């Protein structure tokens, strides 16, 4: 703040973390799943 | 200060050869990711107001009322300006600041004289721009200036009841929805010049307003002169998550 | 300067379309948004002219009111219409159509119409004497906005 | 003559900047305004025939 | 300021009131110290400086 008499040692000190994880818009996947499936026992 | 954490992009796997299904290739390739953050802060905006002690007996009816209501319109005026169109020196970034900024002002063809003017299909066209979160239309909001309305209510595409069911302009005179878009008029836009902005287009849900303060009013009485001082502050700004969501349509040059 | 020089002619080559009244809102500004609150009122010619308008006459132009069915144009562009025939002759640059703010206007009366009946006996006559005090008085200085003839 | 009080327009507030904030211009600015009259008046309209 | 305690996670009156109290007690043990005689306490060595 560096306004009043007395001042803080840093702006570590001044802030809020927070343990919060937020992701942007991604892409939709469409061809992953939506043919059947051919299971295999061999090569 | 707040600061949040942000969740990186997507890796991939790899195709593994058949002559590598023994050494050490087997297993492909190593992902890798690295977090980010993001931070919010706020400014202070404040008015202030005295009355002094001679004028309240000078005076038929009283004066305080006025002075209250007054303050606390100038406040929400000044606040409502800044985030319509304000910048960044002390002040917060305005929507029309946040459009220039990301490269995502089109310039549309639209004149400032009004060779031509502005139609359904220009405002419709914004939406390209916006990229993945413009597919969805329950999540975007339409703000347009009222020169763009009164143009809008004059298109050629909007007309007749054949070209748009019953809500042509010529049986209710109004615009409602457009292109699928509600409608909604704002006076606070800059003037009708070249290369200014009539319209943008917001993703809503990226958009936060921190808050320190709310409206505060604190009195004072100052006996050496007679005088009663009124303050009001808040501390307010206007801050997204990412540089996305704002598209803003801009007349030509 | 509510005066629109709207692209009509007077002499006629041009008629006085019914997007040319609508356009008149525009200059309103902030008192033009609601409907709800405004007036029209045209000549009569202008109305004649507006019973001869093309975007007025197909079925899928415009409903069941085009002008080939009924003959009368009511409401127009969400207006309802009224036809007066004191507006002055028409010429250039004279006014056709009168879109005004109704709330933005007061009449302002001291005393109503009064007759008062006299009997003058030295000349045999009975004076008959009709008074009113009245004024036409608005609040703020806007409201009102008229187009007119080109040239 | 009947007089009618009009109401000003509106003011702003400012925006402080962070250098003046243990000053007295952390209260910002000061906004006035004065009131305003409008007058209505009359005319007189008569007409007269005899017999 | 009201602007510095809403401005920082924990508070900053205590610091405040002790920084004072010590500002007082250093002045005054200085100037019995060596204060001289302007508006100031004489101090010991000025006292015998003088003497």
């Amino acid at each position: 703040n560096q306004s009043s008499s007395v001042e803080v040692s840093s702006e570590s000190y001044e802030t809020i973390f927070s343990q919060r994880i937020i992701r942007d818009l991604q892409k939709e996947l469409v061809v992953g799943a939506l043919f059947e499936e051919l299971p295999m026992s061999s090569k | 200060i707040l600061t949040m954490l942000v969740e990186p992009d997507a890796g991939r796997a790899t195709w593994v050869a058949a002559s590598a299904y023994g050494s050490d290739n087997t297993t492909g390739s190593e992902v890798t990711g690295a977090l980010t953050e993001i931070h919010f802060s706020t400014y202070k905006l404040a008015a202030k107001s005295f009355i002094t002690d001679e004028t309240e007996e000078d005076a038929i009816f009283s004066l305080l009322p006025l002075l209250r209501k007054r303050l606390i319109e100038a406040h929400a005026v000044s606040i409502e300006e800044a985030f319509m169109t304000g910048d960044g020196s002390g002040k917060p970034k305005g929507l029309l600041t946040l459009a220039s900024e990301d490269s995502a002002k089109v310039t549309t063809e639209a004149k400032a004289d009004g060779s031509v003017l502005v139609t359904a299909k220009t405002i419709s066209k914004l939406r390209r721009k916006l990229g993945r979160h413009g597919l969805k239309l329950s999540k975007l909001v339409l703000i347009v200036s009222m020169d763009a309305y009164y143009d809008l209510l004059e298109d050629e595409e909007w007309q007749d009841v054949a070209q748009v069911g019953n809500d042509a302009v010529k049986l209710q005179g109004q615009v409602g929805r457009i292109y699928g878009l509600p409608v909604v008029v704002s006076e606070y836009f800059p003037a009708k010049a070249a290369g200014k902005e009539f319209a943008v287009i917001v993703y809503k849900d990226n958009f936060v307003m921190p808050r320190q303060r709310a409206v505060t009013v604190e009195r004072e009485r100052q006996a050496g002169k007679q005088r009663d001082a009124y303050y009001v502050t808040q501390r307010v700004n206007l801050q997204r998550y990412f540089e996305n969501g704002v598209v803003s349509g801009a007349y030509a040059a």
